[PDB]
């Protein structure tokens, strides 16, 4: 999942 | 008339509550009219109001004026009069009778004077209590009714500006409709026509929990939806303390009999409320004599195996509410993958998890209000240095940092209508959409557009927990389907650690304890640990992580099923490491400029997840500990190494990265091993391909009533995370004190 991203999180659909 | 044209009244005889008119009728009225069984008005008072030549005709126009601006409901005398003129009821204060007694008309009710009633309060506990007092418990009674209850100076409104008050339980004829004692992170409702945030609730309509467990209120919810969002409210204006029956009662200001259904209603939403953990939760402790459920909940025993955020959350919740627990736990400490270093001079590290993603409703949030402690909200600024020292370019990162997110746009767009028998890796389906606008655009990428892509990249696996040839393209993102936790990404400061000690405070816990079997096909729960200590409980909650139970170290009998088999081997158990390093002075800071993180952007493809952010640990600036991770195949190339090889590792690329200056050498280092951890042996969840986030759902069903799962890779919504392992506890030990 990408809502353990923090620094330069990923917008890509 | 005398008496009422209402269908089924139980007055045959009414009195008239108002006393407006002198000619008010014990006696004969052309027309009774009806508000609730045991309260009607006469005619003449009627007339009084709503007819023009009368005296009453002043205030009812000003009120019908504020009415019709604020509300949305109908206004009419009937409306006027209940929310005008009926008289107040309070209960008195004094244990010993606690009767319901009627406020003479000509006085307003208000919290302090109904915190403070004594039979007969002129501005005496001999006397009975009103024959109507009793048939307001009648089932049937709230159905005469005419109009739903609507609540004066509720604290709630604050909150609910932007709602037609009668739309959502209040009065819009009340003076009192970021609010003040309130924090920034507590947005406990919805606002009208607002996109999906994790935790909110509407506050005009009715949970579906909500109806299953109140379905009489399907009907009519406002009184329902009334009491619960002024005991959110209550709750989140005063977090610290348990919130009770007593402590709410003196905020219900409604005229009438209503307000006695309303007080005896408010028991049963608030001990439902504390349950789900909405209310009276995170690491809110209560006294030995006090506890948060009736008596009724509490004969029931359980062993909650592992200690971890989702073990502690399920353990302090059953604790708090007076059922029996008992926690075994494998290692020689609690806190699972939460586990803090203390060691560093200043600052405080942790080995696991130490950010929060989205603190706005956050449980994580809450917690940190209760025991007034920092998160440090991270910044934006994250430059990219390469291995040589260059910043690299903005108009550069910008751009690759765009034709990433296309490329995963084009993977959204090839996965719709698509089975999990068509799944294919996320990371295959990256590079040939990939070579794709590579041969059809014709312009190639340089060496470092390359690179600067390949870190976009390993920030996906770090995310995920793997590389992405073994991510599930269909799926690898599924839990943002549903509403997430909005706002500030924070550091915690001083660590979860705190708040994993502070829920652990004062409850049975059995350290050096790993369970080796549990049996369930008796009556009783029968758990046995390696060394051969047996518990019995009649409820169990398995916590363990995923790696674990893929393992199967623990001897289920009856076995899992089939398909629980299968939920649980579609999951990945994904895997970082960290490394934090000290030193004598911040070396960074030239060229830093105070940034929380910085950048490194890979010398190679294969070189991908190894310190791909470096993090600074000192929101102050003073201290000088970096920390940073490494992840995807990075991993699988510091397997062999010691941690002495891996800290040379950093402190090549750190040196390459400044090399303009002199990197001085590091006094104090720590190196995860979290893959090794015999029960750990992962950081957190992710997909597979061929898998379904259905997976965690199934994971999460209870077997029997009796072994129940909570835990990281059991929460669809919230996967990977404190905040997720947490919530599962809360889920679970709902569940468990049911019934
Ligand atoms: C390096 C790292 C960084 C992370 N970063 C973050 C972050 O920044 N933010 C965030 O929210 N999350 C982060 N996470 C993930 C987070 O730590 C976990 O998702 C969370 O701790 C899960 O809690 P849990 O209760 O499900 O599992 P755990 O914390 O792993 O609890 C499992 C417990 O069960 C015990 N156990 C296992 N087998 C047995 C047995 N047979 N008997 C008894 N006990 C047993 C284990 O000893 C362990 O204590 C990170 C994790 C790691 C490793
Ligand atoms: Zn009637
Ligand atoms: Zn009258
Ligand atoms: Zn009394």
């Amino acid at each position: 999942a990408r809502t353990m991203q923090t620094a330069r999180k990923s917008t890509g659909g | 008339y005398r008496k009422c044209e209402k269908a089924g009244c139980t007055a045959t005889c009414p009195v008239c509550f108002a006393s407006a008119s002198e000619r008010c009728a014990n006696g004969y009225t052309s027309r009774w009219y009806h508000l609730s069984c045991g309260e009607h008005f006469c005619n003449e008072c009627f007339d009084h109001y709503y007819r023009s030549h009368k005296d009453g005709y002043d205030k009812y126009t000003t009120w019908k004026k504020i009415w019709t601006s604020n509300g949305k409901t109908e206004p009419s005398p009937k409306a006027f009069m209940a929310d005008q003129q009926l008289p107040y009821w309070v209960q008195c204060t004094k244990p010993e009778c606690r009767k319901w007694r009627q406020l003479t008309k000509e006085i307003q009710l208000t919290p302090q004077i109904a915190k403070t009633y004594r039979c007969g309060m002129k501005p005496h506990c001999s006397l009975p209590e009103d024959l109507r007092v009793l048939e307001v418990s009648n089932h049937w009674w709230y159905s005469m009714l005419i109009l739903p209850p609507l609540l004066k100076d509720s604290v709630a409104a604050p909150l609910l500006s932007a709602y037609y008050p009668d739309c959502v339980g209040m009065s819009p004829s009340c003076t009192s409709t970021h609010v003040p004692g309130m924090n920034r992170y507590f947005q406990p409702f919805y606002q009208p026509n607002e996109c999906g945030k994790a935790l909110c609730v509407r506050p005009d309509v009715m949970e579906l929990d909500e109806l299953y467990e109140f379905p009489e209120y399907s009907r009519d919810p406002t009184m329902y939806l009334a009491l619960r969002n002024l005991i959110l409210a209550l709750w989140y204006t005063n977090c610290k303390e348990a919130l009770t029956p007593q402590k709410c009662i003196p905020h219900i200001i409604v005229r009438g009999l209503v307000r006695i259904r309303c007080v005896q209603e408010v028991e049963r939403i608030l001990y439902f409320m504390t349950r789900k953990g909405l209310i009276n939760t995170g690491v809110l402790s209560v006294g030995a004599d006090q506890y948060l459920l009736p008596k009724d909940y509490h004969n029931k025993s359980v062993i909650i195996i592992g200690a971890g955020p989702a073990g502690l959350a399920a353990a302090r919740q059953l604790h708090n509410f007076g059922i029996k627990v008992t926690v075994l736990e494998a290692k020689d400490r609690i806190g699972g993958r939460v586990w803090d270093d203390k060691s560093f001079k200043g600052v405080t590290v942790g080995r696991g998890a130490q950010i929060v993603n989205g603190c706005i409703n956050n449980p994580v949030a809450l917690m940190c209000e209760q025991l007034g402690i920092s998160m440090h909200k991270f910044g934006e600024r994250c430059d990219l240095i390469q291995e040589g020292g260059r910043i690299t370019d903005p108009t550069i990162d910008k751009r690759m940092d765009f034709h990433f997110n296309a490329l995963l746009d084009v993977v959204s767009e090839w996965r719709k209508d698509k089975t999990q028998l068509q799944d294919v890796p996320l990371g295959e389906k990256i590079e040939e959409i990939y070579k794709a606008f590579i041969k059809e655009s014709g312009i190639q990428f340089s060496e470092l557009e390359g690179q600067v892509l390949q870190f976009h990249l390993s920030n996906l696996e770090y995310a995920c927990g793997s590389n992405l040839h073994q991510v599930s393209a269909r799926s690898w993102d599924h839990n943002e389907f549903f509403a997430q936790f909005a706002g500030d990404h924070t550091l915690l400061t001083p660590g979860y650690s705190v708040i994993i000690e502070k829920l652990a405070e004062g409850l049975d816990i059995q350290l050096k304890s790993p369970v080796q079997c549990i049996d369930y096909s008796g009556d009783e729960v029968q758990v046995t640990t390696t060394d051969g200590t047996g518990y019995s409980a009649q409820k169990v909650l398995v916590t363990v992580p995923l790696a674990l139970l893929q393992k199967g170290a623990i001897q289920f009998n009856p076995p899992l099923s089939e398909k629980k088999m299968k939920a649980i081997n579609s999951l990945g158990a994904g895997i970082i490491e960290k490394i934090a390093l000290q030193f004598p002075y911040r070396f960074w800071d030239s060229k830093v400029q105070g940034a929380d993180f910085f950048g490194h952007v890979p010398p190679s493809a294969s070189k991908r997840g190894l310190f791909a952010v470096f993090y600074d640990m000192d929101p102050q600036k003073k201290h000088s500990v970096l920390m940073s991770v490494i992840a995807g195949e990075a991993v699988a190339s510091v397997r062999t190494l010691d941690d002495k090889q891996v800290l040379q590792q950093c402190m090549a690329t750190l040196r390459e990265l400044f090399k303009e200056q002199e990197v001085p050498d590091p006094t104090k280092y720590f190196v995860t091993r979290w893959s090794t951890d015999p029960w750990i042996q992962m950081a957190y969840s992710f997909v597979k391909t061929g898998g379904s986030g259905e997976a965690y759902d199934i994971i999460a069903e209870d077997i029997q009533g009796t072994v129940f799962f909570a835990g990281e890779a059991t929460n669809r919504h919230f996967p990977q995370t404190v905040t997720g392992a947490y919530l599962s506890g809360v889920r679970e030990a709902s569940k468990i004190a049911a019934f």
